[PDB]
């Protein structure tokens, strides 16, 4: 051994194990999909019930980056919030030096390359998180984004992430997302992650839902609560 | 001070008288005003006289290491473009007026750069004290593509109208002419003013001076 | 990052400290150095060691270095590690000219040297230096002196000290053949040419392999004289002659 | 920047570095310093001469002002940074506070330079143990150690170096009252003390007294010569 | 043939290897990936494939052609994270050279400045020495067009024809066979002939949806990327 | 970020610099190549062999001029090469804008070898891997000097880096003298050359450069296959 | 094999915190007492030699003028602390016009202790007692290398600190006198150290309400030593 | 002004094989002479002096740092010093104090070591070198000087001629000047000697 302690040093065979090692510390954490609708793009986050002493509403995996940027984040948590305060703050950089709000492939351009300069050097380690950037522009339509532990970045119709994600994202091809607008995107959202997550493992998990696009008005908000009820009536007719 | 510059049909002519005057008393009668930058790019500077000195060799020391590591050769806009930044840093507190003309691959190039960082291209350019009266010449008898005789006349033309009409010019006149092929730097192009012969003679002999103490001392 | 430190600078269990040591192993081989004092004048006497037949020998010296105007130094150990406390020292004199428009002292520019050299084996994390040089020169205080550097940075005042490959064999015969005060400068040079026929393995004495340079007080000068190749070889056959008398006639 | 903490605890308790660096001070040469009444006397020993160096530049008995005197033990370039670094503090004294630096004053300068240097970053500790003797403003005459880890420490005799206990213990059983009776008597003490050390026969050994009005005035080897006669010659007489 | 920590950070062996650094060279060969490129009489064409093994996945946001300025175009090939990031660097690096010297980067002093860069990562005992490589075309005056290759270690040339990737072997075994018959290289045939060395290679004969054409010429000194209609004009000539 | 800031290199308990002792084996795997001064000007040969058809060899180059009068050559690694390169061009420019001069070439291998031995004991480094042939000539007399990754340098008339170098000094040694031109010296630069290249030594497998008195400057391989034609 | 110097457990504590509580094991032992007619505080003084100077020594030192000092462990690193506290005593009375309290200038200095590491390097190896009058009358407070304070009403630190906090539980009660506080501490100090209990090993100083910190001399000293 | 603060004048003067230099004598503070030794006249190696003229701190202050830097020169290389070199050097030291100057105007006369040729030239106070075939002249009575050499200088002359025109070119325009005088010192190089003689000028 010895070749896998720092982020400086290959492997005799060329790669780095301390991305690798961080990598793996994704797919602890529960399952995070989103997919972009054909105006809009629908995050969907659920939530484990650790006890019943926390509140309804702690701890949020889905947070809110600008005014029409959302993240949604998969990982150990603390570094999942420390991206967000950096693309928070990217944000803010680009409207006060070139006026406009900033658009999704310079948006997570700067993230990326922010996540990858710390698997460089052996005084900093890789960071434990995944997550997703979606999006609406009146201009430039729906954008969909994720970025992982390494650095990479690219689009997507539709993305999982956290500890079934293979058998999140084979249902999500069954779907047509080309075509449906956001309201009935929402309830088929929601029913692709009741069927994971056998009650085996969890006794019981909460439903995060978010939402963007012109139905929006372009600004990123969370779902109001009667139409995730109706994505939790549309839940229990799986068992058919 | 007068320098002056044109841009005939090959190549361009630059011209320059040599006196520099330290407040109203000629302190030197042959200063070099025309400098080397590239083989070939030159530069004629007027204004404070250490200012120029110090600038056009720092420019002309980075283009021998700009030149010599792309291995091809330098470009007018180049030397344009370190100088008018570097004046433009220093607020106008370093006096250099300066006239540039280089024949690169694209061409003839004459450029004009004033002390606070403003340049501009022009066909022909006067700087200096007596500028004005080297303008007016060129302004009266300029004519676009002409021959480098025809160049080389109207430039020593346009240096004697600052030597015979300014206090503060008036010597032997230099000229160069760069061309796509020829470079013909020489400084005695023309004798306008002499000094007149002595008359008296005021020769005095060993002896004639008081001498309190001598010293000797050899060397080898 | 703390995986990949040397500590160069830390202690050993039993006391002492172990960087300065390989340094001062390996100062002894590559190289010889000696001087002599005891009288008007002192001299560096010091063997070549590339003696290949392709060389310019040019920059009037090899291991003599011109460090004042009136005092000089010879050098042995890494070479590189020299070329960097040579120019170090050699403004070290002038920032003290500068200060006190004076030459300065010979002993107290040896000090200050030490003391650079000392830093490095004390804190930094630092690779110290392996060399150590001789110091001949005058000053107005106590006339001709002779001066010694180690690795460590302690310095020491001398009469005859060598620091070759060998030097503990000429140590042990300096303090064989010795005079105090009555050594001129021709003695000491038939006394140094005895010396580094003993220590240089290759015999014959080569009058290409040693460098031999002589400071001598001259009334406004204080002449540094590095002599020639051509007075080098007299002086070599004249130990020559004296030794086939004294065996012979032993 | 070199950061990186050198001396650091052991599991036991103990300051590794520190106690590595007392043993390079265990093996350097012998320094005894008693204190008489009104003439202080200290002397090295092992002088460990070869006769072909200069004899001045080989000195570890300097003066840090005209009453204070300073030996050591150790390795000597560690020494000669030390005392350099107290000569500006005792004439920077002056400075401010108009009279000469008292014997404790300087004692706690070369001290608490000495501690704070073994808590700083990427720095080895000094190797060096020191006798400050100094007889103050109203004259009484007292003597100090330092320790290497930083502690300083009054005596009324003591020895440093090689052989450092065999001194020590021959000093308890023979420092009397009437040793000090005489400037002369107690140099009998520090010869003898001495001699019980290390060969030193009279040519490897240099004492140096001082008078409390007085610089340092080492006697040249004639006296020592002298009194390692007498000093032997009771020694005859007796056993 | 090891002795220290030379396995480790970017010291010497004791043969006087350094193995950091060819480690890093097969960090290029786990993209799974060949990119071609061939220098023609009055043009330059760089040809590579993709892989998109999702129908979920955007497939325009996987190009690795990048327009570094506006006449100067490359394509990468190593690990994403790293070569993305070096794309940052050399569009840096050329509007900096027009702001200081007043005219266009020519493309070998652009190669220089990169291989410079990557210089102080195995000259210093800290960085990580970014496992991806580097191909540059362009057109120059009074030199036509002309292509160069910067690899991990610092070095570079200039070529006639390129590869780069898993393949790199094959491919110019391949091309060194084409070019020393000495045919006259026109426009059509420098895209004829770098299709075939990686269809020949990879032994695929593909449909245009899975390779990507950039190209530059001395009438249109734009650096321009074909769309997948004029790709498969070339395509069916190819089949004749 | 920062750096390391403590030196891995260090002594030997048998007191010898480890590092520096890989880094001349680093110079001896390097292409070879010879320079011979003869009482009127210096001639720099190299050996530059592209690895196959494909490369443009007209694209880079071993030998280098510093200035209007110096050249430089190396046997040694590519990428370090450049680097102090880059550093002796700037070098060689603070030296005229303080004394208005072309800088002698023994004070640029002072300050050349300066920068080698600072980067052998400074913090978190590796030391060069390449050894240096620096020609000139300065005041009528021409110069050949020759560095090392230690930070040492020397004076020859004649020497020879690369792989099977201590060949080439047996060979230089059994052909130089002190009279000759500077085209008979080109002569014997191909004919040490010749005992390590392969079968075919054409135009472009080699590199030469020559000063005068007229300057530093680099051959064309016009004049090379005139050179390479007549020989051995 | 080498740890930093900034690493926790497995057992979640630290290494060299709680390797430096070893180290105070090592000192000499220290007693204070507080009643509420004043602050008793001793020490011995472990005379190595009878060639030795045993006033040059110190382990009682005082920080202001109501407030006194104990210290023990290594003493070389004590001197840092006790100047960053007679600053600070001096830094509140400057901008305040009154006296720092007992409490305060322990927490000012517990602040300073727990500081060490790689940028801007050990912790402190010793253990303090604060014997003081504020406003609330007499205190006595004890810190840590690990910089946790906490007060005391008798306290006993040193090499036989264990041994003597059991004879010390035994005879305290929250209604003594100075003056037999006095004598239940050199009780306990005559058996714990190894040489004989004269006026020259130990040394004490009490404070008072009423007058400020005093310090025993030789004089004064051995009355209650007679009167054992 | 600043420059009449303390007076001085320094005139160096070209010949056949030769070059001669001279100086006055006077130190004082606006009107007040303090002494008659005062040193303006500085050698930098055989055969090359220097002269300074200007404000009197700066003429010890320059000529300080100077050696300064000309001792690193001598010891780094093997060599002298050429003239025309040390015009770079001196010209490279005043120019960094471009918004911080010297008040001195410095005046390097000097033969070439190995072609035994005169050299000759001047420095304003922010470095101009202004090299001539003639004459230099520094200081405050300027324009004296220049009425004095323009009107008996001659192009080849021998060391004897040499000296007597130098000298009356001092003598009269330094006793036209207020500010100084009280002596004048004359050093007259050549490749084989060199001399150095005090005139007798008046102390009035």
């Amino acid at each position: 051994t010895g070749y896998d302690l720092s982020a400086s040093t290959f492997s005799p065979d060329g790669r780095v194990f301390q991305v690798e090692y961080a990598m793996k510390a994704v797919e602890n954490s529960s399952t995070a999909i989103g997919i972009r609708c054909k105006d809009g793009v629908v995050f969907g986050v659920e939530k484990l019930v650790l006890s019943k002493l926390y509140e309804e509403g702690s701890n949020k995996r889905l947070f809110n980056v600008d005014r029409h940027v959302g993240m949604a984040v998969a990982g150990l948590l603390a570094d999942a919030r420390s991206l967000a305060d950096i693309a928070r703050e990217e944000a803010s950089n680009f409207r006060s030096n070139f006026g406009y709000n900033i658009p999704l492939k310079h948006l997570a351009d700067r993230v990326a390359m922010y996540v990858h300069a710390y698997t460089l050097y052996s005084a900093v380690r890789p960071f434990g998180c995944s997550f997703m950037l979606g999006s609406y522009s009146v201009n430039d339509g729906a954008q969909l984004y994720m970025i992982d532990p390494s650095g990479v970045s690219y689009g997507y119709w539709g993305c999982a992430i956290g500890k079934a994600r293979q058998a999140a994202k084979t249902e999500i091809e069954k779907l047509q997302m080309k075509e449906m607008t956001c309201r009935d995107i929402v309830k088929e959202v929601a029913k692709i992650i009741y069927i994971v997550h056998d009650e085996v493992k969890d006794k019981a998990f909460e439903l995060e839902l978010s939402w963007v696009g012109e139905l929006t008005n372009g600004r990123h908000e969370i779902v109001p609560k009667d139409i995730r009820e109706e994505a939790e009536k549309y839940a229990k007719e799986s068992l058919k | 001070t007068t320098i002056a510059g044109v841009v005939y049909k090959d190549g361009i002519v630059l011209g320059a008288d040599t006196r520099a005057t330290e407040g109203m008393v000629v302190a030197d009668k042959n200063c070099s005003k025309i400098h080397f930058i590239s083989p070939n790019i030159y530069c004629c500077g007027a204004g404070t006289a250490a200012d120029t000195d110090m600038t056009t060799q720092l420019i002309s020391s980075n283009l021998e290491l700009h030149s010599l590591s792309t291995g091809r050769l330098p470009r007018v806009v180049t030397a344009n473009r370190m100088l008018k930044q570097m004046l433009f840093r220093y607020q106008g507190y370093i006096g250099a007026a300066l006239v540039l003309g280089g024949v690169d691959v694209t061409g003839p190039h004459l450029y004009s750069i004033y002390p606070h960082g403003s340049t501009d291209k022009l066909p022909y350019v006067t700087m200096g004290s007596g500028s004005l009266a080297a303008m007016a010449v060129f302004e009266d008898k300029f004519r676009p593509d002409m021959e480098e005789e025809e160049a080389k006349n109207l430039v020593s033309e346009a240096i004697a109208a600052g030597i015979f009409n300014d206090l503060g010019s008036g010597s032997n006149i230099d000229l160069c002419v760069i061309s796509k092929n020829k470079l013909d730097f020489l400084r005695p192009y023309t004798v306008p003013n002499k000094k007149g012969t002595r008359l008296g003679r005021y020769r005095c002999e060993k002896g004639t001076t008081a001498v309190l103490t001598e010293k000797i001392t050899p060397l080898e | 990052s703390r995986r990949y430190d040397s500590r160069t600078t830390i202690f050993s269990p039993e006391g002492r400290l172990y960087q300065v040591e390989y340094a001062m192993e390996a100062i002894g081989h590559a190289g010889t150095c000696l001087g002599i004092l005891a009288n008007d004048g002192v001299l560096l006497a010091a063997e070549r060691r590339n003696i290949h037949k392709l060389l310019d020998e040019v920059f009037f010296s090899e291991k003599i270095y011109k460090l004042n105007e009136d005092m000089a130094c010879s050098v042995a150990g890494i070479t590189s590690d020299a070329n960097v406390l040579t120019n170090e020292l050699r403004l070290i004199a002038q920032r003290y000219l500068l200060q006190y428009q004076e030459p300065i002292p010979c002993e107290q520019l040896v000090t200050a040297l030490c003391d650079i050299k000392q830093a490095y084996t004390q804190f930094g994390g630092k690779r110290p230096f392996g060399v150590s040089l001789l110091y001949i020169g005058w000053d107005k205080h106590y006339g001709f002196q002779l001066y010694q550097s180690d690795p460590s940075g302690n310095y020491g005042g001398w009469k005859a000290t060598c620091i070759g490959n060998n030097s503990a064999a000429a140590v042990s015969m300096l303090k064989q053949d010795y005079k105090e005060g009555e050594m001129t400068l021709k003695s000491a040079l038939a006394l140094a040419i005895k010396v580094l026929n003993k220590t240089m393995d290759v015999s014959k004495l080569s009058a290409e392999k040693v460098e031999i340079a002589t400071l001598t007080r001259e009334n406004g000068k204080t002449v540094i004289r590095v002599l020639k190749q051509k007075e080098v070889e007299q002086l070599i056959k004249k130990h020559e002659e004296e030794e086939a008398k004294a065996e012979r006639e032993k | 920047s070199y950061d990186r903490a050198i001396t650091v605890f052991s599991p036991d308790g103990h300051l590794f570095q520190v106690e590595y660096a007392q043993e390079a001070v265990k093996k350097g040469s012998t320094a005894v310093g008693v204190r008489g009444r009104d003439i202080v006397v200290l002397g090295v020993e092992k002088k460990s001469v070869a006769k072909l160096q200069d004899e001045r530049t080989v000195r570890k008995i300097c003066a840090l002002d005209d009453n204070v005197c300073m030996a050591f033990a150790g390795l000597t370039a560690d020494a000669r940074i030390v005392i350099n670094r107290a000569r500006v503090e005792c004439q920077s004294h002056r400075l401010t506070v108009e009279d000469p630096v008292t014997v404790e004053y300087i004692t706690r300068y070369i001290a608490s330079l000495k501690q704070r240097y073994t808590q700083s970053n990427g720095r080895r500790p000094f190797g060096i143990s020191a006798l400050i003797v100094g007889f103050d403003f109203d004259g009484t005459p007292r003597l100090y150690q330092t320790d290497p880890s930083g502690t300083y420490h009054a005596w009324k005799a003591n020895a440093i170096g090689r052989g450092a206990k065999s001194v020590r213990e021959f000093l308890e059983k023979n420092y009397t009252d009437e040793a000090i009776e005489t400037d002369d008597l107690t140099i009998k003490l520090v010869i003898k003390a001495l001699l019980e050390v290390v060969q030193s026969g009279g040519k490897n050994i240099e004492l140096a007294v001082m008078r409390r009005d007085q610089s340092l005035k080492i006697l040249n080897p004639e006296e020592i010569e002298k009194y390692v006669a007498e000093i032997e010659k009771e020694k005859e007489e007796n056993e | 043939s090891s002795a220290g920590f030379d396995r480790h950070i970017t010291i010497f062996s004791p043969e006087g290897r350094l193995y950091q650094v060819e480690y890093a060279f097969k960090a290029i060969n786990q993209g799974g990936l060949t990119s071609v490129a061939v220098r023609g009489k009055d043009c330059a064409v760089i040809v590579t494939q993709k892989k998109v093994p999702d129908k979920l996945l955007d497939s325009s946001t996987v190009t690795h052609l990048f327009k570094i300025t506006e006449n100067i175009g490359c394509v990468m090939t190593g690990m994403t994270a790293d070569s993305r990031s070096q794309v940052q660097r050399a569009r840096y690096e050329a509007a900096n050279w027009k702001y200081k010297y007043g005219y266009e980067i020519p493309v070998d002093m652009l190669c220089k400045r990169i291989a410079d860069i990557s210089q102080v990562y195995t000259q210093n005992a800290e960085m990580r020495p970014l496992g991806c490589c580097m191909i540059l075309i362009g057109i120059d005056e009074e030199q036509g067009p002309q292509v160069y290759k910067c690899d991990p270690a610092g070095y570079y040339c200039g070529f006639k024809a390129t590869a780069a990737g898993v393949k790199q072997t094959e491919s110019t075994s391949f091309l060194e066979k084409k070019v020393k018959k000495k045919f006259d290289w026109t426009f059509e045939q420098t895209v004829e002939t770098a299709i075939t060395c990686l269809s020949t290679v990879l032994s695929i004969d593909f449909k245009p949806s899975e390779i990507e054409v950039g190209v530059v010429t001395v009438e249109n000194p734009k650096f321009r990327i074909l769309t997948e209609a004029e790709i498969d004009a070339h395509l069916v000539a190819l089949a004749e | 970020e920062r750096g390391y800031s403590f030196s891995l290199t260090t002594f030997s308990p048998s007191g010898k610099l480890v590092q520096i002792e890989y880094a001349l084996a680093a110079v001896a795997g390097g292409a070879p190549s010879v320079g011979i001064k003869a009482a009127n000007g210096v001639v720099l040969a190299t050996e530059k062999k592209q690895k196959s058809i494909l490369y443009d060899e007209r694209s880079v180059h071993k030998v280098e001029p510093i200035t209007k009068h110096i050249g430089l050559v190396y046997s040694g690694m590519g990428p370090d090469y450049r680097v102090l390169v880059h550093r002796a061009r700037k070098l060689a420019q603070q030296y005229y804008l303080v004394y208005q001069e072309p800088i002698p070439t023994a004070q640029l291998v002072q300050r050349v070898a300066s920068v080698m031995q600072e980067y052998t004991q400074s913090g978190g480094v590796r030391p060069f891997g390449v050894s240096l042939l620096i020609c000139g000539w300065n005041e009528g007399r021409p110069y050949l000097f020759q560095s090392d990754p230690s930070g040492a340098y020397f004076a020859w008339k004649a020497t020879a880096m690369g792989k099977n170098y201590v060949n080439g000094k047996t060979f230089l040694e059994k052909r130089y003298n002190e009279d000759l031109e500077l085209e008979d010296a080109i002569h014997t630069a191909i004919l040490t050359l010749k005992e390590s290249f392969e079968g075919q030594m054409t135009e472009d497998n080699i590199e030469v450069g020559i000063c005068n008195e007229a300057g530093f400057r680099r051959l064309t391989p016009t004049e090379v296959k005139d050179y390479l034609a007549a020989i051995a | 094999y080498d740890r930093g110097v900034n690493t926790f457990s497995p057992e979640g504590r630290l290494f060299q915190v709680e390797y430096a509580i070893e180290a105070i094991k090592l000192g000499s032992t220290a007693i204070g007492i507080q009643t509420s007619e004043g602050v008793c505080l001793a020490v011995e003084k472990r005379i190595t030699s009878p060639l030795m100077e045993p006033s040059s020594i110190e382990k009682i030192v005082e920080i202001d003028a109501h407030i006194g000092c104990a210290m023990s462990g290594l003493i070389a690193d004590a001197k840092t602390l006790i100047d960053k506290a007679r600053v600070e005593t001096q830094n509140h009375w400057f901008t305040y016009n009154e006296t720092m309290t007992v409490e305060s200038v322990t927490q000012a200095v517990s602040n300073l202790a727990l500081q060490f590491g790689e940028e801007d390097s050990r912790p402190f190896g010793v253990a303090l007692l604060f014997g003081g009058v504020d406003e609330k009358g007499p205190q006595l407070f004890h810190m840590d290398p690990s910089g946790t304070f906490v007060q005391c009403d008798a306290r006993a630190i040193g090499s036989a600190s264990e041994g003597a906090q059991s004879s010390l539980q035994e005879v305290y009660h929250k209604s003594m006198t100075l003056k037999e506080a006095i004598k239940s501490s050199l009780i306990i100090l005559k058996q714990v150290m190894e040489e004989k209990l004269n006026a020259t090993n130990i040394e004490l100083a009490t404070v008072q309400p009423g007058q400020n910190f005093h310090m025993f001399t030789k004089e004064e000293l051995e009355e209650v030593i007679k009167d054992i | 002004s600043i420059m009449s603060y303390n007076g001085g004048a320094v005139m160096a003067m070209k010949g056949k094989n030769c070059v001669a230099i001279a100086a006055d004598r006077r130190f004082g503070i606006q009107a007040q002479m303090v002494t008659t030794d005062f040193q303006k006249i500085f050698p930098m190696g055989d055969r090359l002096y220097i002269g300074l003229a200007g404000l009197a701190t700066d003429v010890q202050t320059v000529a300080q740092r100077l050696k300064f830097r000309l001792n690193l020169y001598e010891l780094k290389e093997g060599r002298q010093i050429k003239p025309y070199t040390l015009m770079s050097m001196v010209a490279n030291l005043l120019y960094e104090k471009r918004f911080g100057p010297y008040y001195t105007e410095p005046v390097i006369a000097g033969l070439d070591p190995k072609t035994f040729k005169p050299f000759i030239c001047s420095l304003d106070l922010i470095g101009c070198p202004m090299v001539t075939d003639d004459f230099v002249v520094s200081g405050t009575c300027a324009e004296q000087m220049y009425g004095m050499c323009e009107s008996l200088w001659e192009p080849n002359m021998d060391p004897d001629h040499l000296f007597e025109t130098i000298s009356q070119a001092m003598l009269n325009a330094v006793d036209r000047d207020a500010v100084s005088g009280m002596g004048v010192i004359v050093h007259i190089i050549e490749k084989d000697k060199i001399t150095t003689r005090t005139l007798k000028a008046r102390m009035d």
